[PDB]
């Protein structure tokens, strides 16, 4: 707030991908749908992934979008990115939310 | 990119 908005929201159970066993598991210890936002330091120009558990508004990601990121459009409701760190999934409740995601992380991308 | 949950 102040520093940054949000230029979308999505609805999409938030997972990351355990490398060592071979399974995506959900961020945060817990399975359930999260409220997505992309959110864009004004002052900046960088833009951030934070999600927070519908029920209990715990923060299951808050990652970066670096510059030259490759985002796979996996399928059309499960989308996936990586960094140095973990492999990220969004499984999203809808196709509209995947593509209202989707539509925000490309225009980021694009404009990083 | 490892494959999708299901």
């Amino acid at each position: 707030s102040m520093s940054e908005q949000s230029i979308c929201q999505a609805r999409a159970a938030v997972m990351v991908y355990d490398d060592a066993n071979k399974k995506w598991v959900p961020a945060g210890g817990s399975t359930g749908f999260s409220r997505v936002h992309i959110y864009h330091h004004t002052g900046n120009n960088t833009f951030r992934v934070v999600g927070r558990k519908i029920q209990d508004h715990q923060v299951v990601i808050n990652c970066a979008i670096p510059k030259g990121l490759k985002y796979n459009q996996a399928t059309q409701t499960f989308h996936q990115w990586r960094d140095a760190r973990q492999v990220y999934g969004l499984n999203f409740g809808s196709k509209e939310d995947a593509n209202v995601f989707a539509s925000a992380m490309m225009h980021a991308l694009e404009v990083l | 990119x490892p494959p999708p949950p299901x």
